């Protein structure tokens, strides 16, 4: 029944749970869905992602402006960003980073860790595939990670213009409280999983409208011990059936306004704009990014 | 007056027998495009595969100078629509091969500015 869907979207009822922590134990572990020929499985989990956020309530201006964070890939090419593209309004900004060097089709690309990257302007959605290495090949009591973390955090409070959406990636070991806290600053949030990669305790934490304050107090510890609760018990059949039908892809361009409002003007009125992907305040100034390099001999 | 000349040596490679460079980013698409050569968003027909323009581009690939005073790249931010029989070697194939100025169609793979002028029909 889900197989026909993109992927599934955690239902509401889990982020009211008090669940203890344990191990995600998947049952469907040991499968894998069939890829269309020649595609790569990023292009399959970032297209299926995209078809997701085709049913939210995006706000999409005009001159919309997308960062990409984790682009790069072992292959030194950048599948996702194509995807994201692909996808996004022709007049849309896309500016990508990753650590290792790679090629890609974003308007600018910064190499370095996300720490080191720089930015004077807002962004209207911000996409994360970061992933450390060591999360896989070493394996600790699953505490929240503070690594890249602490950075989306600290940019989705001082770089997402309000009315904005973030589509962060997660797995069951490489997740942040605060990060779950910050859910809790959108009108709406979710745990999306691929179906393509429902074999994975991958998921994407989606941040649909940030208000730039919290409409709910969220504990990430337990938020995050109802994540896979549901995944726990609730088995998703692998499948790339979505994959198949294109036709109705394409991020449509609603042209949302875009306002320069202050902190003292953000009246309900506005918060309920903000909350129906109608509106986003922020300024309208040139793009300026930056990436820190380290001077030592 | 010394200038590397990676196109010609990639070439040469190939000829040689040399693997064609790989993970060219191939999107999924409708296959129902326009069938141009180079677009702002997949336009592969039934018999074109669409990819990701900087993951099939020889200089952006190699990361060396693109071969224009500029260095701008034609490929980078847009999509490539390659040949199905020609899939396997995207970069190969946008080296070798050149872009009609009047229809947007691959030289000799969709331009037909050349043929006879049809019967005109009603
Ligand atoms: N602190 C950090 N800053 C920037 N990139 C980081 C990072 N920690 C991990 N990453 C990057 O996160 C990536 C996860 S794999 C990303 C795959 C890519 N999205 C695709 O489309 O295929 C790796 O490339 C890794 O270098
Ligand atoms: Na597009
Ligand atoms: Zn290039
Ligand atoms: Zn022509």
């Amino acid at each position: 029944s889900q197989a026909w869907q993109p992927g599934v979207a955690m239902p509401n009822l889990y982020k009211m749970q008090r669940m203890l922590l344990e191990k995600c134990d998947l049952q469907n572990y040991g499968d894998s869905a069939t890829l269309p020929k020649g595609i790569m499985m990023n292009v399959a989990k970032y297209t299926q992602l995209c078809q997701y956020l085709n049913t939210l309530t995006l706000a999409v201006p005009y001159n919309m402006r997308v960062i990409h964070f984790g682009a790069g890939s072992d292959k030194g090419v950048a599948p996702g960003t194509a995807v994201l593209r692909q996808w996004l309004p022709t007049g849309t900004l896309l500016v990508d980073s990753d650590l290792n060097d790679f090629v890609s089709d974003a308007d600018s690309t910064l190499i370095g860790d996300c720490a080191t990257v720089h930015t004077a302007n807002k962004w209207d959605l911000i996409i994360s595939d970061m992933y450390d290495p060591k999360t896989k090949n070493v394996t600790k009591e699953n505490d929240s990670k503070e690594g890249f973390f602490t950075y989306i955090c600290g940019f989705i409070q001082q770089k997402l213009a309000l009315g904005g959406s973030v589509a962060i990636k997660i797995t069951e070991h490489s997740w942040n409280a605060d990060l779950y806290k910050l859910m809790g600053h959108f009108a709406w949030w979710t745990a999306f999983v691929t179906n393509v990669n429902a074999s994975s305790s991958e998921a994407f934490l989606i941040g649909c409208n940030y208000l730039g304050k919290p409409r709910e107090q969220i504990d990430g510890y337990v938020m995050h011990a109802n994540y896979i609760f549901w995944r726990n018990t609730n088995p998703i059949q692998l499948s790339s059936y979505s994959l198949f039908d294109m036709s109705k892809f394409p991020l449509k361009l609603r042209g949302t306004a875009v306002m320069s409002l202050k902190e003292g003007q953000i009246n309900d009125m506005i918060l309920s704009l903000l909350s129906k992907g109608r509106l986003i305040i922020r300024e309208n100034n040139r793009v300026v990014i930056s990436s820190d390099v380290l001077v030592n001999n | 007056a010394f200038a590397v000349d990676a196109a010609k040596a990639y070439k040469d490679y190939l000829a040689s027998g040399g693997q064609p460079i790989t993970n060219c980013v191939k999107m999924l698409c409708t296959h129902t495009g326009t069938g141009q050569a180079i677009t702002v968003t997949p336009e592969a027909n039934m018999d074109q595969e669409s990819f990701g323009g900087a993951s099939c581009c020889l200089y952006c690939r190699c990361h060396i100078d693109h071969p224009n005073p500029k260095g701008f790249c034609d490929l980078k931010g847009k999509y490539v629509q390659i040949p199905t029989t020609c899939a396997n070697d995207p970069v190969g194939f946008t080296l070798k091969n050149t872009v009609c100025t009047v229809c947007g169609m691959w030289k000799g793979y969709g331009c037909s500015c050349d043929q006879l002028r049809e019967p005109m029909l009603q």
